[PDB]
């Protein structure tokens, strides 16, 4: 069914932002509020925190909250992680996932789960 | 909203996990619904406050579970701590006590 | 984050084995506690949410409990379809589902 | 906390009953106390409850003109009154302070019938 | 001080003077405001931050909002059935202005038609929160205090 096509990998350098896409895979993305998975390198799991698309403000990353400016425009067929001040922290391979608010009512199978491909940044 | 403690002469000896159905009437949420034990001839303890849920007097012997109307308290290894009086409670609804199911012995 | 661990973590144990399997984090949880179970071959199962109050579905078996640091999972009667690895989840109020390790119980 | 209470009652069938509940070391205005009737393996009839604070008194059906609910706030001792005693109605009674229904203001809260009374053992024997 | 006991809040961040000294200092009343929301909604629930429901709903002066003390109360207002309870109002009219009490539900102006302003007919500014506890805790049940 669904794919959440994601940017690609690539590393971003202190101070600037690091831009990544979970793209659109054909539809199947309005509800599926893009939220946005970090998995910091081989230490640990984040969560990079997404945009909430649906009809409202956006929910921002527990681990930095204030500067993860995540911002998320899903009828351009693509998401965005949009973290301005970034350092060296990253390092990881910051995932796309239909985190578990993310369901359709189509493709229960892929049920609250749809990952993404993953973006390696370091330095 | 009614509440039905069936196995009102629950027998198993201590160190069997048993299960005691204090049996609901409505699909009420535990968030109301609780358990309140009493010395057989006392006051009721605040027993299982979330009706399946073990608060700091409680220890892991006594167990439960349970929702809708076929609230079954699930007892574990048993204990004459665990052979008080056990009300459950319905915070729901105009509070209608338990009056039955004991856990007994040979 | 708290950084989910469970600790005891591989606690082998067949069917009955009186049980205990406990998601103690790094720090406390309160009433912010998920125990996960996996069904192997499939999607994942969130059985209990904080420290007790299993989801209707799997069965009271995997039993919920604890309530401090260590919230104790343990299963009050296992049988041999109850291999599940328990990682544990924990609902942090704002999303960040750390879960855990997986403390499977097994049969022989 | 001890809500002090009586004890074997020796009421009559045709008289009206006093029990008694001292309410104890808690602050008696900032609460009220729910009742429980025991009838003797038939679980807890629901009593009614006494608002410490203003005694807005939600009473039993059952016993509508018979439980009057009264207390002396002064000391402190709750009166759960009912009338119409016999031995078919000696049946102990409990105190509790409802906090099911916060009092104040005749209202369902959150928390259980909280501490309880020690227990009117009601005889009524005939 | 059986303020500062309680367990995390979440949002114990005092809306209005300091987190501290409401214990000591000595106001008339502090109106206790009590509602539910879900978190999207309660995200709004600041001084100044207008947002969703404080742009249709439940609106927060300059400052000095008491010390408004949210939660999400996900085991408490929602079951996974995705429970559809407590009815709120989006597209009520507009933002409701700073701080009043909204028993006032009045109906949406949704155009399209003279007759009763609302577009179709029945623009709902009675929105049954309608969540999940399978969502963002933006979409948890929320229950909240307000002073």
């Amino acid at each position: 069914q669904v794919q959440l096509v994601q940017s690609g990998a690539e590393v971003k350098k202190p101070g600037s932002s690091v831009k990544v896409s979970c793209k659109a895979s054909g539809g199947t993305f309005r509800s599926h509020v893009i939220s946005w998975v970090r998995q910091a390198p081989g230490q640990g799991l984040e969560w990079m925190g997404g945009f909430i698309p649906l009809f409202g403000t956006t929910i921002y990353a527990q681990a930095f909250q204030g500067r993860v400016m995540i911002s998320a425009d899903e009828s351009t067929s693509t998401a965005y992680m949009e973290l301005s001040s970034l350092r060296s922290e990253d390092t990881a391979v910051y995932f796309c996932a239909r985190l578990f608010p993310n369901g359709d009512p189509n493709s229960p199978e892929d049920g609250f789960d749809i990952w993404g491909q993953g973006t390696l940044v370091t330095v | 909203i009614v509440l039905t403690q069936s196995p009102g002469t629950l027998s198993l000896s201590p160190g069997e996990r048993a299960t005691l159905s204090c049996r609901a009437s409505q699909t009420v949420s535990s968030t109301s619904l609780a358990w309140y034990q009493q010395k057989p001839g006392q006051a009721p303890r605040l027993l299982i406050y979330g009706a399946s849920s073990r608060a700091t007097g409680i220890p892991d012997r006594f167990s439960g579970s349970g929702s809708g109307t076929d609230f079954t308290l699930t007892i574990s290894r048993l204990e004459p701590e665990d052979f008080a009086v056990y009300y459950c409670q319905q915070h729901d609804t105009s509070l209608t006590f338990g009056g039955g199911t004991k856990v007994e012995i040979k | 984050d708290i950084q989910m661990t469970q600790s005891p973590s591989s606690l082998s144990a067949s069917v009955g084995d009186r049980v205990t399997i406990t998601c103690q984090a790094s720090q406390d949880i309160g009433n912010y506690l998920n125990w996960y179970q996996q069904k192997p071959g499939k999607a994942p199962k969130l059985l209990i949410y904080d420290a007790s109050h299993l989801e209707t579905g799997v069965p009271s078996r995997f039993s919920g409990s604890g309530s401090g640091t260590d919230f104790t999972f343990t299963i009050s009667s296992l049988q041999p379809e109850d291999i599940a690895t328990y990682y544990c989840q924990r609902y942090d109020d704002l999303p960040s589902y750390t879960f855990g390790q997986g403390t499977k119980v097994e049969i022989k | 906390v001890q809500l002090v209470q009586s004890g074997a009652e020796v009421k009559k069938p045709g008289a009206s009953v006093k029990v008694s509940c001292k309410a104890s070391g808690y602050p008696f205005t900032s609460y009220g106390i729910s009742w429980v009737r025991q009838a003797p393996g038939q679980g807890l009839e629901w009593m009614g409850w006494i608002s410490t604070y203003n005694g807005n008194t939600n009473y039993a059906q059952k016993f509508q003109g018979r439980v009057t609910m009264t207390t002396d706030t002064s000391t402190t001792t709750g009166y759960m009154e009912l009338r119409r005693l016999r031995s078919d109605d000696t049946a102990v009674y409990y105190c509790a302070r409802d906090y099911t229904r916060g009092a104040w203001f005749g209202e369902s809260l959150i928390g259980g019938f909280d501490n309880w009374g020690q227990g009117t053992l009601v005889t009524v024997s005939s | 001080s059986v303020l500062y006991n309680f367990a995390p809040f979440f949002a114990f961040k005092c809306y209005g003077v300091s987190p501290t000294k409401l214990n000591d200092l000595c106001f008339t009343n502090v109106y206790a405001d009590s509602f539910v929301i879900k978190g999207n909604e309660v995200s709004q629930i600041a001084p100044g931050q207008t947002g969703n429901i404080a742009d249709y709903n439940y609106k927060l002066p300059d400052d000095f909002t008491g010390c408004v003390i949210a939660w999400n109360s996900n085991k408490l207002d929602s079951k996974h059935s995705g429970n559809y309870d407590y009815w709120y109002r989006l597209f009520r009219k507009s933002k409701l202005k700073p701080f009043e009490r909204d028993i006032s539900t009045e109906i949406y102006q949704a155009g399209n038609k003279p007759c009763k302003g609302k577009g179709p007919n029945c623009y709902f500014p009675l929105q049954s929160y309608g969540f999940r506890p399978t969502y963002g805790v933006g979409h948890q049940p929320y229950r909240v205090v307000v002073l």
